[PDB]
């Protein structure tokens, strides 16, 4: 019947403008610091001591990304509307 | 899975209410003209490999550097070609009884969800042929009006708001 | 979303961070466009154990040459180069045309060692002989140094010094403590 | 069945393989030899070269040659493609060019081919003049290659 379409339609709801100013303010800090390992590369003249700089970057952000944050899971119950039931 | 998915799924169920409900035409070519540059270019391919794997390097360079600015070519004008028609337009149909007169009867569909969006737009064209006219719908909708909290997504009103799109295109049309 | 669509992403931005350091590298490769000279003064040659030994293959000669070095590498030291190697060329000239400028010896040199390597009167570590023999009625032989490079990740070209040092060399002699 | 799953795979078949191949492709018509991307598995470059690096080659380019450069051949006891380093160099003036190389971690000079009646090693063995290389790409090949 139409019952099997009904039910593997719906992903996880997201909060669209949170996300996108989230992925923008990451994108940011992750270019920044590139360009301060890239300074430090240039004056310091270190290249395994930068690569470990921008894995620490990236350690950071995944310990700021990877866990689903409770303010992720808060803006949807703001930001999206009050939807039906079955 | 993915909003793509939804889109997806929302463009089969509309083909699904379409089918239910008045029976159309489908059509074809743009998809069937791309697998034809596809071919081609495997035809491009399979002789570069054959006659590579049949004869040496230094006596083959020269036409296989030919085969590659072909390769090149190919893929630009399905660049084009993409650019063309790929951009939005999905369903190419044909109504009914296109018999004893010119070829009317242009039904055109185009979607457009962009990213982290909830609102969805829905273009639908009606062209005909006699008068030399194009009709446009622009649909504007909110997306939030029809999901539901944990993945059920209804179709019984989903259903009659294609019914009142249906019936505005009638409106349209006569 | 998904954990996995970050991870992708993530990977992605990976890819992005390969990109940025080849663009580094490139960056530093496109500032090196210069090439560096390596001042070289060789005071002091001896030309000794000129032996005729017929070979199987070809008429050949033994030679053996002592030396002397002086160089500097103030300025050539980078922080991406990897490792250098030492040439010796030695241009001579035959009757069937063989006017090869060829190499003594080799030395591998790794950084954190030596940054300015200075001595005198070193004999080759590997010996010198030549098949095409002509330097046996030749008076004229000149030597020239070379030094290779390796980068971390780029194109290593070939860097030859200054330098050309012409020595000649008598008829048939067997030791000689020349200057 | 429909059709159009199959002609989907078929699409992105000729993508992976176009795409590959043509890079393979116009890379080693672009070089001007026949060039493979070759990987370093053995370890007798090891202060230059570690255990899986990355090479990419050049043409000749209308150059001789000289001293100072590694050369990568093909062993037909083993086919393998195998780089060393030239050393000496002999000259003749028909365009005949010989050469003797070498490897490091090494004592004794490579007989290869002929011993002691000619030449060391021979000029039409080798494959072109290296021109660059990867340190990170190689130990991919070789992970790849665990499982092969
Ligand atoms: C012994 O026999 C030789 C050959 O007849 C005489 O000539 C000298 O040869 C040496 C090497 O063969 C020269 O040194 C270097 O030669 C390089 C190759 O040049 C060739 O082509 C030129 C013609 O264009 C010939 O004259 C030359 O002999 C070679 O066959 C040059 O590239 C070198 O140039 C240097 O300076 C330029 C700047 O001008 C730099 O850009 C280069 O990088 C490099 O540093 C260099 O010239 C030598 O110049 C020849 N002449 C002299 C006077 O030495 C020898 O004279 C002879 N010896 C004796 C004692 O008789």
């Amino acid at each position: 019947p139409a019952m099997l379409e009904h039910l593997s339609s719906l992903p996880t709801q997201m909060d669209y403008k949170g996300q996108k100013l989230a992925e923008q303010m990451f994108q940011g800090i992750i270019l920044f610091s590139a360009i301060v390992g890239f300074i430090y590369g240039y004056v310091a003249e270190q290249f395994g001591w930068t690569v470990y700089i921008v894995m620490a970057g990236f350690a950071f952000s995944c310990l700021l990304t990877l866990p689903p944050w409770p303010i992720y899971r808060r803006h949807p119950l703001k930001w999206l509307p009050v939807q039906e039931s079955s | 899975w993915d909003g793509s998915a939804v889109k997806n799924s929302l463009d089969d169920s509309a083909k699904k209410v379409l089918l239910e409900k008045y029976k159309y035409v489908e059509n074809f070519g743009l998809i069937d003209g791309r697998l034809t540059i596809c071919t081609i270019s495997c035809f491009f391919a399979i002789v570069a490999l054959i006659w590579d794997y049949m004869h040496p390097f230094p006596e083959s360079k020269p036409v296989l550097a030919l085969c590659v600015i072909s390769y090149f070519v190919m893929m630009g004008i399905l660049t084009i070609y993409t650019s063309y028609k790929e951009k939005s337009i999905f369903l190419v149909a044909h109504r009914k009884d296109p018999t004893g007169m010119d070829p009317d009867d242009i039904w055109q569909l185009s979607s457009s969800l962009k990213r982290f969006d909830d609102k969805y737009t829905l273009k639908l064209t009606f062209i005909s042929g006699r008068t030399k006219q194009q009709r446009e719908a622009e649909f504007t909708k909110s997306i939030a009006k029809f999901f539901d909290h944990s993945g059920t997504l209804v179709m019984d009103a989903y259903e009659p708001e294609i019914s009142r799109l249906h019936d505005s295109l009638a409106i349209e049309r006569k | 979303n998904t954990v996995l669509s970050r991870a992708n992403s993530l990977f992605a931005f990976s890819l992005s961070v390969m990109a940025a350091l080849t663009f580094g590298c490139f960056i530093t490769t496109a500032f090196k466009d210069r090439s560096v000279p390596v001042r070289l003064h060789v005071s002091r040659i001896m030309l000794k154990n000129v032996e005729d030994f017929t070979g199987p293959r070809e008429r050949s000669d033994l030679g053996f040459i002592t030396f002397d070095i002086t160089a500097d590498l103030e300025n050539i030291f980078d922080w991406n180069v990897k490792q250098l190697f030492l040439y010796l060329s030695a241009e001579y000239s035959t009757k069937n045309n063989a006017l090869n400028q060829v190499v003594l010896w080799d030395k591998i040199v790794l950084r954190g060692d030596n940054p300015k390597l200075l001595l005198k009167d070193m004999k080759t570590k590997y010996f010198f002989f030549d098949d095409g023999n002509g330097l046996k009625g030749n008076r004229n032989v000149t030597l020239t140094l070379s030094w290779n490079v390796v980068p971390n990740a780029g194109i290593l070209p070939l860097v030859t010094g200054s330098g050309h040092v012409s020595v000649p060399f008598p008829d048939t002699y067997e030791i000689t403590k020349s200057y | 069945m429909n059709k159009r799953q199959l002609y989907y795979q078929v699409l992105n078949f000729a993508m992976i393989v176009s795409s590959a191949l043509m890079i393979w492709k116009g890379l080693i018509v672009l070089t001007g030899s026949e060039s493979p991307i070759v990987v370093v598995l053995s370890g007798s470059m090891e202060p230059a070269f570690h255990r899986g690096d990355l090479l990419f080659l050049t043409n000749f380019r209308e150059d001789p040659i000289r001293a100072g450069e590694i050369v990568v051949f093909k062993v037909e006891g083993r086919d393998i493609p195998i780089v060393h380093r030239v050393i000496k160099v002999h000259e003749k003036d028909n365009g005949d060019i010989k050469f003797l190389t070498k490897g490091d971690n090494n004592e004794v000079d490579d007989r290869g081919l002929y011993k002691e009646g000619q030449n060391w090693l021979e000029k039409k063995d080798v494959v072109g003049r290296a021109r660059g290389f990867l340190p990170y790409v190689g130990m991919v090949t070789i992970i790849m290659n665990d499982y092969p």
